[PDB]
């Protein structure tokens, strides 16, 4: 089942400053009180993020290129971002991953879908509506896991594909900021790595509706694309990330 | 020190002549949990196997596959590979099994096999001539045998070409014997493909049922889910072993830890890059790697002309660990420490020196 | 069929440099000791060439 969305309000995408955020751990190392410089795919320090709306109407689900990784930051309330889109062609000509969090677990497949132009959940004002796919032929992989979940959570995502592994880095945050992304240092840790070994070049979140035609739950969400660089990362006592310095920014951090 | 020098006269003073080393007693190696087993429970002991027309096949990956038990029971009449060593099942890794499970007669058990030309071979089950894996088949007579006989077991005769490897083919068309145009209609030279055997019990080895299970073993560029199991051994802390957590070995004295890891982190390393703490797979505990205590053995002695004795210094080597006296540059053994003081006539170091009158430091 | 050549099939361990190993004794393939005795997963170390 496909639904079109013709409801929408036309508006250009939103850009903004990612500050000091997007780093994540490069392994599953300790390291105490000391300074790692490391060369690896991360995310520029003050650059721009593309920023896009869920406000009432707004509602922003693009197929964007995946490039070498997403960094994806979510200003979210009420649970309406619930998962991802992966793939190359989006289609059954090729495969693509799955990634959904619905009202009791998060789901992780590996196989041949026929996406919907607009795939979407739907929460009934309780969840009833499940409309982003409509087939599933060739399945490889299947991984059910534990959930990962005025604006009051920030969800910070790292997604990586090296040598057919998927890194998705994570972080929950606390914040009480109404609009942008706040300004400081989380470094995201680990969360899971998904032998998927497949090619993925696209990726489109997946947004759910409020029923009461169709409402948008107020969230918002910010895309980052990851470059390889070098950070110098500080490592406290207690061994997590509290600073780090990009050496491509400025010739002070240089 | 003769030997060292390549002379035989020592001149009086101290030389470093070896190196001592704590040799590694133990081998330690701790790998993680073997839980995520795969499912050959289902797959070699189902309840109702498949035909060898339409095999069944299972698809084994994302799990840790113990083959010792496999190869280990005694009630599988034919266990033969093809492309890898029974022995080394559970050592080496793949990216993926296949496993096709089927009945087949006990005469054409020899048939599945690469090279090898059978109706099963040529029109049911083919292999490849590079095939890797291994075929496992045993007698099923007790299980698949009715005695008013079981026909639910078909088996493909008759196709105009060879099969493919693992190629599947329920079609049912009508074969042509002869050259007489057949529309699906049987004739006189125009059978249906698919024949039922006829097991029963009273017939001898070779025309029983035999169970067919064939893995094979796919080596592409996605991952190596499958891999042998991990056997374990025992912890011994406060020694200096060999250890080996989950592919990172060494030679260290593993003691307790008061650094907390966070959940994500394995290992640890100081400033100078080198692995001074480690998390435990088996039991998430946090162990230091102390370096065992390598040090300098060198040789105190005076003159040959003058005397033969000698003294032992191990450098930075505690005296309970290899005339005996504790200095900060390490131990000296042969030397007896004397509370007088004299000028030095053989440096030792941190304000200790030796001389001759026996040796006295 | 020549089947006067033959090569060793089976052995526990592999050899020396210029070793030469002649000894027709029985080989423990699996589980179960042999004890001398053919059997199930116990075979002639020594096999022919066709
Ligand atoms: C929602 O809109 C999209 C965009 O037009 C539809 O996708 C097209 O559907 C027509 C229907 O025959 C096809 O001819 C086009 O090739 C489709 N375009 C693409 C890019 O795939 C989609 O079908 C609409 N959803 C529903 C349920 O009609
Ligand atoms: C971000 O990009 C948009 C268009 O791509 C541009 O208008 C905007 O000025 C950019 N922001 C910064 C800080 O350069
Ligand atoms: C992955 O897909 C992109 C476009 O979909 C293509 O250009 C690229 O060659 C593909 N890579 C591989 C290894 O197939
Ligand atoms: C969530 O998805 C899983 C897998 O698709 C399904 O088993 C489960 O019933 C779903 N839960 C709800 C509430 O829809
Ligand atoms: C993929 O699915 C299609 C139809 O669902 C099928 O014809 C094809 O054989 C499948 N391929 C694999 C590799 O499973
Ligand atoms: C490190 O952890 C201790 C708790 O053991 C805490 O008191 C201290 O403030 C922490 N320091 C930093 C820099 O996080
Ligand atoms: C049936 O086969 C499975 C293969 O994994 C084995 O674990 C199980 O013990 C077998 N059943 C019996 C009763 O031996
Ligand atoms: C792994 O096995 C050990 C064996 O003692 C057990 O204590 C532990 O709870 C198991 N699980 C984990 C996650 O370590």
């Amino acid at each position: 089942q496909c639904v079109n969305l013709t409801t929408r309000t036309q508006l250009p995408p939103a850009y903004t400053n990612s500050f000091t955020r997007g780093v994540y751990y490069p392994d599953k190392v300790f390291r105490s009180s000391v300074l790692h410089s490391t060369q690896d795919l991360f995310l520029p320090f003050f650059s721009n993020v593309t920023w896009f709306h869920a406000i009432h109407k707004r509602f922003d689900n693009p197929v964007l290129p995946f490039n070498d990784g997403v960094y994806f930051a979510s200003t979210e309330k009420s649970n309406i971002i619930r998962g991802w889109i992966f793939g190359t062609t989006l289609d059954s000509k090729t495969q693509s991953l799955l990634i959904v969090n619905n009202a009791t677990n998060v789901v992780i497949k590996v196989c041949e879908f026929q996406f919907c132009n607009d795939p979407f959940l739907g929460v009934y004002y309780m969840e009833s509506e499940f409309r982003v796919y409509s087939s599933a032929n060739n399945c490889t992989f299947e991984y059910v896991s534990q959930p990962f979940l005025n604006f009051k959570n920030l969800r910070e995502f790292v997604f990586k594909n090296i040598d057919g592994y998927f890194k998705i880095y994570s972080k929950h945050t606390p914040i009480n900021l109404v609009r942008d992304l706040p300004q400081g240092f989380s470094a995201l840790e680990p969360l899971v790595d998904l032998p998927i070994g497949i090619n993925i070049t696209r990726f489109q979140t997946l947004l759910a509706l409020h029923r009461s035609g169709w409402t948008a739950g107020a969230a918002a969400y910010y895309v980052g694309y990851l470059q390889p660089r070098t950070f110098l990362l500080k490592y406290n006592e207690n061994g997590t990330i509290t600073d780090a310095v990009d050496c491509a920014l400025d010739p002070l951090s240089e | 020190t003769k030997c060292t020098l390549k002379s035989f006269t020592v001149e009086k003073g101290i030389y470093q002549t070896s190196n001592f080393r704590v040799q590694p007693t133990e081998s330690i190696v701790r790998f993680p949990n073997i839980t995520n087993l795969c499912p050959f429970g289902e797959v070699f002991n189902a309840t109702r196997f498949a035909s060898v027309y339409a095999w069944n096949r299972k698809r084994i990956s994302n799990c840790v596959a113990d083959y010792s038990v496999l190869y280990n029971s005694a009630s599988f009449s034919t266990f033969k590979c093809y492309g890898v060593s029974p022995t080394k099942l559970n050592d080496l890794c793949f990216t993926n099994v296949y496993a096709d499970s089927f009945v087949i007669r006990g005469d054409e058990v020899r048939q599945i096999a690469p090279g090898q030309t059978g109706k099963i071979a040529d029109y049911n089950y083919k292999l490849p001539d590079d095939f890797t894996g291994c075929v496992i088949a045993w007698n099923s007579n007790n299980l698949d045998s009715k005695v008013g006989g079981n026909y639910n077991y078909l088996y493909r005769l008759f196709r105009k070409s060879n099969l493919k490897p693992f190629e599947r083919d329920i079609s049912t068309e009508i074969y042509q014997a002869g050259s007489t145009p057949c529309n699906g209609v049987e004739g006189f030279n125009c059978y249906f493909p698919l024949q039922s055997y006829g097991f029963q019990p009273t017939y001898g080895v070779g025309y029983q049922p035999y169970r067919v299970v064939v893995l094979s073993f796919e080596l592409l560029h996605a991952p190596a889910t499958v891999c042998g199991p991990k056997k374990s051994t025992n912890l011994v802390k406060n020694k200096c072993v060999n250890f080996n957590f989950n592919g990172l070995t060494g030679t260290g004295v593993l003691t307790e830890s008061n650094k907390k890891f966070l959940p994500f982190q394995q290992f640890g390393r100081d400033i100078a890059d080198t692995t001074d703490a480690v998390r435990d797979p088996q039991t998430l505990e946090i162990l230091d790697i102390t370096p065992c205590s390598f040090g300098g053995v060198s040789v105190i002695t005076p003159g040959t002309n003058t005397s033969n004795q000698v003294a032992v210094l191990y450098q930075d080597v505690n005296c309970t660990e290899v005339n005996v006296f504790q200095t900060r540059a390490g131990c000296l053994i042969g030397a007896e420490h004397v509370n007088n003081s004299y000028e030095c006539d053989i440096p030792i170091g941190a304000g200790i020196c030796a001389s001759y009158q026996s040796i006295i430091a």
